């Protein structure tokens, strides 16, 4: 359940046994969700309307920084 | 003699054997939520929360036995040539270490050691029961490191209370020197003396409290044959 | 004949009159290459100094300062002791320049090759040799004229790691003592005049 | 009397600071928790050495060849010479300054062939 | 001793510890420019190089020769002298600009939040 | 200062160490001549009061009693907050305790 | 003063039956080898006699000297050094004799009081460091003598030991030449 962009960057992940080591380098492996998308008008609006949403939800998700379900770890590695 | 380790040792080992704290008694469940919910503890944590209290719901003739065996491995264990440089490398590097908390390079292997005796020593406690999956002890994470490496306990230490006393002679007051020259050599005299001989002794006694004896040493005295 | 001549290096010393005289006639001819060569195989057979010299200068090919020719034409067996002020110093001359090349062109291919000798150097050597006070700078310009320059001394205090690249085990410090020891007891067998003693008594 | 006093305080000054300093060494305390720390603070630094080589892993596979090259130069530079003093950054430079050399030639080639 | 202590302040006053540039630049500190024995001499001084406020002409007219002139004795130093110490300074800017390259290329590659999250853990390790 | 002396003790060292372990690939002429030239350019506050060929053969026993092959060695000062991080990292307790 | 005693103990190492001797005599102390060393170290700092070989002037700083010695010896811990002294004074009032009686003992003391003490010494001259220095050298002649004398028998590393606490006694003469020959003659 992994994007591309993971695999190829935890394979240039080296060295690493404990999940918790994997969860310092967390940020690192969170370029897989890029989400690209155009700069039209209409895809603006709603990009906004996403990250506002993401952002919104994740205030109300408050899942602590140890468990970061939604960003695949050490396990799918 | 009440001695202080022997005493705990005893007192310890009785609370325990009072059968007030057996496991069956008692419904390990996380009282923090409004609704009853049970221990959702560590797997790790909760063997670490078992061995620790292995007496408890263990009994004496039980404790007895598994404990000798434990410690017989124990002592065979730190006989080994590998653990024996450690501990000469930990009390050569001693005094450099005294002048920082930053860990020095023998400490950490001496702490890796120890958990790697933590492990063994959980292993062997509980070698009997078939309900616990030694391959979970093959991989800890850091986190489960270092719970497993806190109940680790060295036991081939010496069980008599390492609390004493030592004297420092002391330099008089001169009659003939005046204020200013008995501050100055009292302060000179302090400093030379009292702080080498003081750290040294700190650092001897903290040695000694985590130098384990000699094996022959302990037959020597009969400890163990 | 040159070549059989090396083999005159090789053979007894009766061919030597004979390499005798064809060493005059080489020098008559004044030979680049060959004169060389011969040079190096007759100061093998006698001393080795002019021996390294000669082949060190055809190696690096010095066709210019060709002067060996002239060495090469002292009758002392086709040598000389105490060679003459120009020899000796351009061979002492070529020796350093060699050393200070080749440092060059190890800095241009490896920049930590320097960096790597001088701490496997210092790395077992004495305490005091640790207290050596840093290089200081040579530059010009404002800096030394104007203003004042930084000093690049620091505190010294370092924990040389040593770890043995092949994975072998590393000797003991009773072995490394013993080694020194055996190597000083030699070096003061070659050399009368010298405090090695007193280096292995940590200054 | 005042010189007891001071003995007193001194002691108990000096086993706080061997306990502030050695306590990692010793089993002393029930849970061990000052040896976690230490192991806490070992296993911090190994997890910093490691995510530092990871992310030069990482930037070494996501760049080009001569890009990988340039970046191997400046990594090494960063990593050990850049704490040494024995190295050359004029070395580093003229290292740098043949690979841009090649590169220009390059530039030179394609914007005049 | 008297004597030695005034051998030792004369000895810290040197030009290999006091910069003769950072006395001048005292001198000029503590001197009018009325008073300037240096300044008040030279007219173009007191009228084309200082008592311009825009003097944008002769400062690119001495920044170019200084430039050409620099990059002249500049090639014909970097032509020799192939095993010297430079100055503390220059290493120093060489070294920052090397470290500057490494900062970049990894700035690059790198997610803003995952620099300043190792960059705070970093500090707090280091306190 | 005499060419007879320089080679004597060039030979003196080929015979005593291997300086294929301090460069490779090289002549061993040229090795000396590196050696000695790195040796006048660092360690010459020390020349004052002892002989260089004295210094040379004690640096040169040195490093070949540590080990008769090429070794790593890294110079790290524990008062520093980077070096001590790679001190403990770069450090393998088992090497040790291999004596490797 | 505990470089003259290890220098005494080293050259009484060397005598035959000098171990015999020292046990017997702590026997008749009702004391062991070790405990007659330390009563015997005790006894060497006598205070009131180092009152009377040394200039005045030297006495409270070589006092303080020798407070400080006492603290960082192994007898610090008895008590006060100076009154401890006269409890050995008293608890065996007669060991001292038997500290000069043995025969390594003797012959060490016997030997030190040669190589060190001369007639020419003058104790208030002792405030100046070019007599001090003047009488090292004669000392170090004197003790090339001696160490050449004792390789003549005894056929090493004891001799090696001897001549090196020799040389280390005569850098402390060189240093604090008041302070050593006041520590000489309080011992003899
Ligand atoms: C417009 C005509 C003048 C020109 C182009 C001229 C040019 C210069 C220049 C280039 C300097 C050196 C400044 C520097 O490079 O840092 C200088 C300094 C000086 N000038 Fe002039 N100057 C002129 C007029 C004068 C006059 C009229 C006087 C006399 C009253 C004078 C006296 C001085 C003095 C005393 C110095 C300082 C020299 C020293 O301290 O070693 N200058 N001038």
């Amino acid at each position: 359940q992994t994007n591309k962009e993971w695999w190829n960057l935890a394979k240039n992940i080296q060295d690493v046994k404990c999940q918790q080591e994997l969860n310092r380098y967390n940020d690192l492996l969170s370029q897989a969700y890029t989400l690209s998308l155009d700069n039209t008008i209409r895809n603006l609006v709603f990009k906004a309307k996403f990250y506002s949403w993401l952002f919104v939800i994740n205030w109300f998700k408050a899942f602590p920084d140890d468990f970061h379900p939604f960003i695949p770890g050490l396990e799918m590695k | 003699p009440e001695d202080e380790g022997i005493e705990q040792q005893l007192d310890q080992q009785e609370v325990l054997l009072s059968g007030r704290y057996d496991p069956k008694l008692y419904d390990f469940q996380e009282g923090y939520t409004k609704n009853p919910e049970d221990d959702q503890t560590s797997l790790i944590e909760k063997k670490a929360f078992k061995f620790r209290y292995r007496l408890a719901n263990e009994t004496s003739e039980t404790f007895q036995r598994r404990n000798n065996r434990m410690v017989e491995r124990q002592i065979k264990r730190f006989q080994q040539p590998q653990y024996k440089h450690a501990f000469e490398q930990l009390q050569k590097n001693i005094a450099i270490s005294s002048n920082s908390g930053n860990a020095l390079h023998s400490e950490y292997g001496y702490l890796e050691l120890l958990s790697n005796e933590s492990v063994q020593l959980y292993k062997d406690y509980y070698e009997s029961d078939a309900e616990e999956d030694f391959k979970v002890f093959e991989n800890l994470s850091s986190k489960e490191k270092l719970v497993m490496i806190a109940n680790f306990e060295n036991n081939l230490l010496p069980k008599y209370d390492r609390s004493e006393v030592h004297l420092i002679p002391k330099r008089q007051w001169e009659p003939a020197f005046g204020v200013w020259e008995n501050f100055l050599y009292d302060i000179t005299e302090y400093a030379s003396f009292i702080a080498p001989r003081g750290k040294e002794i700190a650092a001897d006694y903290q040695i000694q409290s985590a130098i384990p004896l000699t094996k022959e040493e302990l037959i020597e005295a009969g400890l163990y044959k | 004949a040159l070549t059989v001549k090396s083999e005159a290096a090789l053979w007894k010393g009766a061919e030597q009159k004979v390499l005798s005289g064809l060493n005059n006639l080489a020098k008559t001819e004044l030979v680049q290459i060959t004169h060389h060569f011969g040079v190096n195989k007759q100061g093998s057979e006698a001393l080795w100094s002019q021996l390294d010299k000669a082949a060190v200068g055809a190696f690096p090919e010095l066709s210019v300062d060709e002067t060996l020719q002239l060495i090469d034409g002292f009758g002392e067996c086709p040598d000389s002791y105490t060679l003459s002020h120009d020899l000796n110093q351009r061979l002492l001359v070529s020796w350093e320049q060699l050393g200070k090349l080749n440092f060059q062109k190890l800095k241009e291919t490896n920049p930590y090759f320097a960096s790597d000798i001088v701490n496997q150097l210092d790395a077992a050597a004495a305490e005091f040799i640790k207290v050596r006070p840093a290089a200081e700078s040579e530059a010009g310009g404002f800096l030394n004229s104007l203003g004042v320059s930084s000093s690049f001394n620091t505190t010294k205090n370092d924990i040389y790691v040593v770890q043995s690249a092949s994975g072998k085990k590393l000797n003991n410090k009773e072995q490394r003592e013993a080694y020194v020891l055996e190597k000083a007891q030699k070096y003061l067998k070659e050399d009368p005049q010298s405090k090695i003693l007193d280096i292995i008594a940590q200054k | 009397a005042i010189r007891n006093f001071v003995f007193k305080i001194s002691n108990q000054i000096q086993n706080l600071a061997a306990k502030r300093s050695l306590a990692y060494l010793n089993q002393i305390d029930s849970q061990s928790v000052p040896s976690r720390a230490t192991i806490n603070m070992k296993d911090q630094v190994t997890q910093m050495q490691r995510e530092i080589d990871n992310m030069a892993n990482v930037i070494r596979a996501q760049i080009p060849d001569e890009d990988r090259a340039e970046f191997e130069i400046l990594k090494k530079y960063y990593v050990t010479g850049q704490h040494d003093s024995l190295v050359d950054p004029q070395d580093v430079l003229l290292q740098l300054d043949r690979i841009q050399v090649l590169k220009n030639l390059k530039m030179i080639e394609l914007n005049e062939e | 001793m008297f004597l030695g202590i005034f051998k030792d302040v004369i000895k810290l006053l040197n030009k290999k510890v006091v910069p003769v540039y950072f006395w001048f630049f005292l001198y000029c500190f503590l001197s009018t420019m009325d008073t300037n024995i240096f300044v008040s001499s030279c007219s173009f001084l007191k009228v084309e190089v200082f008592g311009k406020d825009e003097n944008t002409t002769l400062v690119l007219l001495f920044y170019v020769f200084y430039s050409l002139f620099n990059f002249y004795l500049s090639r014909i130093k970097n032509k020799n002298n192939y095993l010297v110490r430079k100055h503390l300074y220059t290493t120093e800017l060489l070294i920052e600009l090397i470290l500057f390259k490494y900062k970049l290329i990894i700035l690059k590659f790198s997610s803003i939040k995952y620099i300043l999250n190792f960059n705070v853990r970093k500090f707090i390790l280091f306190n | 200062i005499n060419f007879k002396t320089k080679y004597r003790f060039y030979k003196f060292i080929s015979t005593n160490f291997n300086l294929q372990t301090i460069i490779k690939n090289c002549n061993d002429k040229i090795i000396f001549s590196t050696l000695l030239y790195i040796v006048n350019l660092n360690y010459s506050f020390f020349y004052k009061t002892i002989k260089n060929t004295d210094l040379i053969v004690y640096l040169l026993a040195n490093k070949f009693s540590i080990l008769n092959d090429n070794i790593i060695v890294s110079k790290f000062n524990i008062s520093k907050f980077n070096d001590y991080i790679k001190y403990i990292n770069n450090t393998n307790s088992i090497d040790t305790y291999l004596e490797n | 003063w505990q470089d003259l005693s290890k220098f005494a103990c080293l050259r009484a190492s060397l005598n035959k039956e000098s171990e015999k001797a020292f046990q017997e005599l702590a026997k008749k102390n009702n004391v062991s080898p070790q405990e007659l060393v330390e009563l015997s170290k005790i006894v060497s700092m006598n205070l009131d006699v180092l009152k009377q070989n040394i200039n005045s002037e030297q006495f409270l700083l070589e006092k303080e000297s020798t407070l400080k010695r006492y603290r960082q010896s192994s007898i610090g811990t008895r008590g006060h050094l100076q009154t401890v002294n006269e409890a050995v004074n008293t608890k065996y009032p007669t060991l001292a004799e038997g500290l000069g009686q043995v025969a390594g003992y003797k012959e060490a003391y016997q030997a030190l009081r040669e190589i060190f003490v001369h007639p020419s010494i003058s104790v208030n001259n002792l405030r100046q460091g070019s007599y001090g220095q003047q009488f090292a050298v004669d000392f170090r002649t004197r003790a090339d003598e001696y160490v050449k004398a004792l390789l003549k028998d005894h056929s090493v590393q004891t001799i090696q030991e001897i001549q090196h606490t020799l040389h280390q006694i005569i850098k402390n003469y060189e240093q604090n030449p008041a302070s050593i020959y006041a520590r000489i003659l309080t011992v003899l």
